[PDB]
């Protein structure tokens, strides 16, 4: 039942501001010191800033010290990300973590949220367009089908693709002009499709954009 | 500032066999008679998640075949035995000092018997069509190992670029990749050609082709 759940990332233009919110369900802050770290789309991670128990002690890694505020309120069992000054080498996906409260000395992370996506620069939300991708309604199969999902023509880059019915597969956006295209696919019996249901349900939060698309023959 | 070197950058093993991976700092992480670095492990799509605390201690939840040892300056992880599921990147990270650090982190890789992929072929759907845009889609699915080579052509003639290709992680259960490849070109442009071919390679190349 131990959940860390964020939210507060958005698309920022450079030079902006954005709060990022780290609530705890089901395990409690208080006690706890806790930090965030953030994967930059190299997929490197780098450690950003922690705050101790009652928020006394607070340190920031070189590269947002005077920018970022961290800071905490453990009545609302909730840690805060306050960023400022924003450039585009910000861009990431932001965790936040609690540490291990052991005596001795100081402590791993423990409890991490699932991340929320940070985008730095000028250019505009754009939401997606989504494609199917089946087979023609005359097309021999077997044993099983493939079938899939084109997102097109989105910005920023975080997008979620689900699918409802089976091996998924989740391949990496590229961009394309200014804009992010993406690819899922997803394999099922030869005997199930067309007549059971498929459907690939894409998120893109950036734009409110929720997107589900039935897979049909042709 | 500590700073960590992660040893090999890659590793590639065999499942059921030994992973160790390594982990230097530029100076102590001991005090207090304990050594402050920690393993964690990040799967694609999935946020770090913590094996080890304090060098060698197992964090509750986390599979037996996971161990850590060292003290000082050096610091090993060890995935024992190995399997299809430990597909990661494995980062150390120091808490001695602020500020702290991690890793450049060691991607875990399986090594495994070779498989040619299974190629599926989309010509643009009318959706697209009647947008306005034309993309044609070929999926490589589960192949080993990772370096493969696609090219497209269009009525007999290899078109470069226009092209994108994305590859999937490895495969957790079957420790395959799979890979998309993406012509995009323009309506009127796709309506002026009659065959459209996605070919892998890596020779006896895999093919996947249609007419319009
Ligand atoms: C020396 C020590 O305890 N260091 C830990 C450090 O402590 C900061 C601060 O924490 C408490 O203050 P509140 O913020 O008011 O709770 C502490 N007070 C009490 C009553 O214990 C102060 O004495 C102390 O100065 O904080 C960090 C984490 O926040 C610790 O790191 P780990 O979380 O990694 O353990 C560190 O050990």
């Amino acid at each position: 039942e131990v959940q860390l759940v964020e939210s507060g990332g958005d698309l920022v233009k450079p030079g902006g501001s954005l709060k990022l919110s780290c609530a705890g369900s089901g395990i409690t802050f208080s006690g706890y010191g806790m930090s965030w770290v953030r994967q930059t789309p190299d997929k490197s991670l780098e450690w950003v800033a922690l705050i101790s128990n009652g928020g006394s002690y607070a340190y920031y890694s070189d590269s947002v010290k005077g920018r970022f505020t961290i800071s905490r309120d453990n009545a609302k069992n909730t840690l805060y990300l306050q960023m400022s000054s924003l450039r585009s080498d910000d861009t990431a996906i932001y965790y936040c973590a609690r540490h291990k409260g052991l005596r001795g000395g100081t402590n791993a992370m423990d409890y991490w949220g699932q991340g929320t996506s940070v985008t730095v620069s000028s250019a505009k939300t754009t939401p997606p367009s989504v494609y199917p991708l089946a087979p023609g309604c005359g097309d021999t199969t077997g044993s099983s089908v493939t079938l899939g999902c084109l997102v097109k023509g989105y910005f920023p880059e975080s997008v979620t693709v689900t699918w409802n019915s089976s091996s998924v597969h989740t391949f990496p956006a590229l961009l394309q002009s200014g804009l992010y295209t993406m690819s899922s696919s997803v394999t099922v019996p030869s005997s199930t499709w067309p007549s059971e249901t498929v459907t690939c349900s894409v998120a893109h939060p950036a734009s409110s954009t929720t997107v589900d698309k039935k897979l049909e023959p042709s | 500032d500590i700073v960590l070197t992660q040893s090999p950058a890659s590793l590639a093993v065999s499942l059921g066999q030994r992973a160790t991976i390594f982990c230097r700092a530029s100076e102590t992480v001991d005090s207090y008679g304990n050594s402050f670095m920690h393993w964690y492990q990040q799967k694609p799509g999935q946020p770090p998640k913590l094996l080890i605390y304090r060098a060698s201690n197992l964090e509750s939840g986390i599979p037996a075949r996971f161990s850590g040892s060292g003290s000082r300056t050096d610091f090993t992880l060890t995935i024992n035995p190995v399997e299809a599921d430990d597909v990661a990147t494995y980062y150390c990270q120091q808490s001695n000092e602020d500020p702290r650090t991690f890793g450049g982190g060691t991607k875990l890789e399986i090594k495994r018997a070779d498989a040619a992929p299974t190629v599926s072929i989309f010509p643009p759907s009318s959706e697209q069509l009647t947008s306005g845009g034309a993309s044609v889609v070929c999926f490589l699915n589960n192949f080993y190992p990772k370096d493969i080579n696609v090219k497209w052509k269009i009525d007999g003639s290899e078109r470069q670029n226009g092209v994108l290709n994305s590859w999937t992680d490895q495969n957790s259960k079957d420790s395959t990749y799979s890979m998309s490849s993406t012509l995009t070109l323009t309506k009127d442009e796709y309506e002026r050609h009659n065959s459209y071919t996605c070919e892998a390679t890596h020779t006896s190349p895999i093919v996947k082709s249609f007419n319009r």
